[PDB]
RNA sequence: GAUGGGGAAGCUCCGUUUCAAAGGCCUGAUUUUAUGCAGGCCACCAUCGAAAGGGAAUCCGGUUAAGAUUCCGGAACCUGGAUAUGGAUUCUUCACGGUAACGUAACUGAAUGUGGAGACGUCGGCGCGAGCCCUGGGAGGAGUUAUCUUUUCUUCUUAAC
RNA sequence: GCUUGUGACGGCCCGUGAAAAUCCACAGGAAGGAAUAGUUUUCAUGCCAGGUCGUACUGAUAACCGCAGCAGGUCUCCAAG
RNA sequence: UCUAAGGGUCGGACGAUCAACUUAGAACUGGUACGGACAAGGGGAAUCUGACUGUCUAAUUAAAACAUAGCAUUGCGAUGGUCAGAAAGUGAUGUUGACGCAAU
């Protein structure tokens, strides 16, 4: 039965004027404006939430230690482990089959 | 009387196209040495809905021949094409669905989409959900190919004009009744201010030729000379005939 | 048939050393206590040698060809077995179950594998293995 | 802001430099069994954080008050 | 909505990357100098247009006749700029560990490229949080008490970081 | 339970439901780097600065618009038994 | 005023502990009253007419008028149809292309 007010001239229930309610040490109820929630950085070749990488709003990553926004593998943020595991394989297998794609057409060159 | 509705459209205003949500515009690659002489392989990264246009788009990306970077074009997607698909473009590209070949490089029978009207214009003909053009024959008396357009008409364009093998995707969208005004509302909402439509016959004379009253009716042939002046062209425009047919085929 | 051998070269396909070339040196096909699974004692590079042009100076070349090594226990499943093969003799010794635990021993090992590898790369006996594999 | 627990690393803080003042608070708290004992908090105002060290053993506490630099403005109570 | 332009007797109309020679970012040379220059990449590119859209960062207590997320007290955070000490790194020069998902107090990185966040509809049930609502014991204060009720009311709070 | 926030799902479309500033990251390896000594400010700590304009109050059966202290009109948030 | 049924948690077909209200039934009772105030559909048979939901004459007309989905006709392959402008290196449709745009 205690009621509250926005603490900033914006009187409309928009996304940036989200509000929380807090009991203060005064023993009094008060609004407190709440920032909008962050989202998980996503993996840039499958779109999945990057494991190990922190979840701040974008400018916050400039106030954060590097360990918070990478992991220790080829493609720290960027891509997603199963996607670098696929990635290496695909590299190796093709570069191999190149050599072959190559040698095999050099054989059928002599055959002519 | 008053400027009629159909004349007010020319002025843009309330009648321009609703385009905020549109993806980019849909085009072939710009025609380069790659495509003029060989082929160039892109992948289709995503395929995507475009507001106002049933028929989905393919966002397909290619390497840049003259600079180290990637280049994304926006194709119209062609039914069967699928993310992770390689897309080959140009004179030497092989006859698979999804590729883009010069008309002059495909056999008679081949069916294609998004075909250029002049080589290099980046795609003009057969672009809407479901459509395509058929190559009927070729004529190396100047590099020309003769085709069939979705409308019925045959047209002869340059064998250098490119098409993409296959039909435009988006099925038979029109096969489903719209059912309720609201569906048309949302329909035209992503297109343009053309809906609902008041009949001229329910307007007064100031507003339209149909206009006057005492009983609703047109009072003169609704069949207008092509040379009539704007203000007067409402109805059936240079109608070579009028009335119910049951027609069944076109021009062949 | 049964390849997993003494001097097989393979690509680490997971974790930190993901993407890098190595040679198995002690196969342990059976499960270890800690390590209850098919695994292999390997040694590959961690920082490859850099490229070398005619235009390169004296000690530049001497610098552009240092090689940071590494040694790992690694699950067979985190390996891309290759058709290529590299002789394991000079390090054969330094790399055993022993050298794991006690950092210094892992350390003295790397000291040796590095001398060996840098050696191998001069007068290019065995190449390929010295290039990055790019993805 | 911060709480400190290494009674030693505390002691470096008490000299440190930027640390002109500090304070000793005393609470009449009570343990899990519930017997009135003497908790004593050592607050140290550094430039940009307030490191408060909490000592529950009354013995070691009343000792440590005589281990602060004599050139630090300890506010008592 | 200016501009190279094109119409118009003209007030001006059209056009906005447009049929245009449309820039400026690093730093070497030079240490006559902080500076003209030698490198060089990248640029179909005015601007105005949101006090409800997007967006760097603050909270609680106290205070006035009238101001307060603005003053006071205390406790923070962001941005730009300076910088030194510590720590980390290296004779295997640009860190280790973990099979792996990944871990971390850090762990050089120009051009160029590429990816992500900014970033997005509506309805429904289901799960969870917060505040609120109801409520037992107890420590206080108020109320009623001809008669009854271990009773009725009420205080028991915790901010950003 | 109420109000709100939020998640993992599901229904809907011939509707599939902005943009730019801005911030980070990866790929790349130009280049700069130690042994009597250098590298490094995406780790901790420390120094400095943060301008201009608005900021009262009403917000409606009397502070706005309807000649007015007009039974009309005028956008929103909070919500007890 | 009673009866019965519908959960949770923890110890091995029971055993301990915590916690809700809701539902069906039965007896008793009254000046036969009880959704006791508040709240809250009258129903049926037909004819004319418009399919429906939607719309308009702000201040005398809300309707059977307008819309609509559905049906049909007409023009156009871009050197184009329809429309704009005094003129233009001018403009709408058009980020379009006949499963489209335009006109009835």
């Amino acid at each position: 039965a205690q009621r509250v007010t926005f603490r900033r001239r914006n009187p409309y229930n928009t996304r940036s004027n989200k509000i929380k309610v807090v009991k203060t040490p005064g023993g009094i109820l008060r609004a407190q404006h709440v920032k909008k929630l962050a989202t998980r950085p996503k993996c840039g070749d499958c779109g999945s939430a990057l494991q190990g990488i922190s979840t701040l709003r974008p400018r916050q990553y400039a106030t954060v230690s590097k360990t918070h926004k990478t992991v220790s593998r080829a493609y720290g943020g960027s891509r997603c482990a199963n996607c670098v595991k696929e990635r290496i394989i695909r590299a190796f297998l093709i570069e191999e089959q190149k050599i072959v794609k190559k040698v095999v057409k050099e054989q059928t060159e002599a055959a002519k | 009387g008053r400027v009629i509705r159909n004349q007010r459209k020319g002025a843009g205003s309330i009648f321009t196209s609703h385009t905020r949500l549109r993806q980019g515009a849909a085009k072939l690659r710009t025609l380069d040495y790659a495509e003029r002489h060989g082929y160039i392989r892109g992948i289709v990264k995503q395929i995507v809905h475009d507001s106002g246009r049933g028929a989905p788009l393919a966002k397909v990306v290619f390497r840049d021949p003259y600079k180290y970077r990637l280049r994304e074009e926006i194709f119209i997607a062609n039914e069967g094409v699928h993310t992770g698909q390689f897309i080959y473009a140009g004179k030497k590209a092989s006859l698979n669905v999804g590729n883009v070949l010069p008309l002059g490089s495909v056999p008679e029978g081949t069916i294609v989409s998004n075909v250029e009207e002049k080589p290099g214009d980046r795609g003009a003909l057969a672009r809407a959900s479901g459509n395509y053009v058929i190559i009927i024959g070729h004529n190396p008396d100047e590099n020309k190919t003769r085709v069939r357009l979705p409308s019925g008409a045959k047209k002869v364009i340059s064998s250098d004009a490119r098409g993409v093998i296959g039909v435009i995707a988006g099925g038979g969208r029109v096969d489903k009744p719209l059912l309720k005004a609201g569906r048309a509302f949302h329909k035209y909402r992503l297109k343009r201010n053309s809906w609902p439509k008041t009949r001229g016959v329910a307007m007064n004379p100031v507003d339209h030729p149909h206009g006057g009253g005492n009983h609703q009716h047109i009072g003169k042939a609704s069949t207008i000379s092509r040379g009539a002046v704007s203000g007067q062209k409402a109805g059936l425009i240079a109608a070579r005939r009028t009335g119910l047919l049951r027609g069944s085929q076109k021009t062949q | 048939a049964k390849f997993l051998k003494a001097g097989k070269v393979a690509v680490v396909v997971r974790g930190r050393y993901a993407g890098k070339k190595v040679v198995i040196v002690k196969p342990h096909d059976e499960g270890s206590k800690s390590h209850p699974f098919g695994h292999a004692l390997v040694a590959g590079i961690e920082r490859y040698p850099l490229k070398v042009t005619k235009k390169h100076g004296a000690k530049k070349v001497a610098k552009r060809t240092k090689i940071k090594p590494f040694i790992k226990v690694v699950n067979y499943n985190h390996l891309l077995p290759t058709r290529y093969t590299l002789d394991v003799e000079a390090f054969k010794s330094v790399v055993s179950t022993e050298t794991f635990e006690q950092p210094s021993q892992r350390e003295e090992a790397k000291k040796v594998v590095k001398k060996a590898f840098e050696e191998r790369h001069q007068a290019g006996k065995n190449q390929w293995f010295f290039s990055k594999l790019r993805f | 802001a911060r709480e400190i627990t290494d009674i030693k690393q505390f002691l470096e803080l008490t000299r440190r430099a930027d640390v002109k003042t500090a304070t000793v608070k005393i609470n009449k708290k009570l343990n899990k069994a519930g017997k009135p004992f003497r908790q004593t908090k050592f607050k140290v105002r550094g430039s940009s954080s307030l490191y408060t060290l909490v000592i529950n053993d009354a013995g070691k506490a009343k000792k440590l008050i005589q281990s602060l630099p004599p050139t630090l403005k300890v506010n008592r109570l």
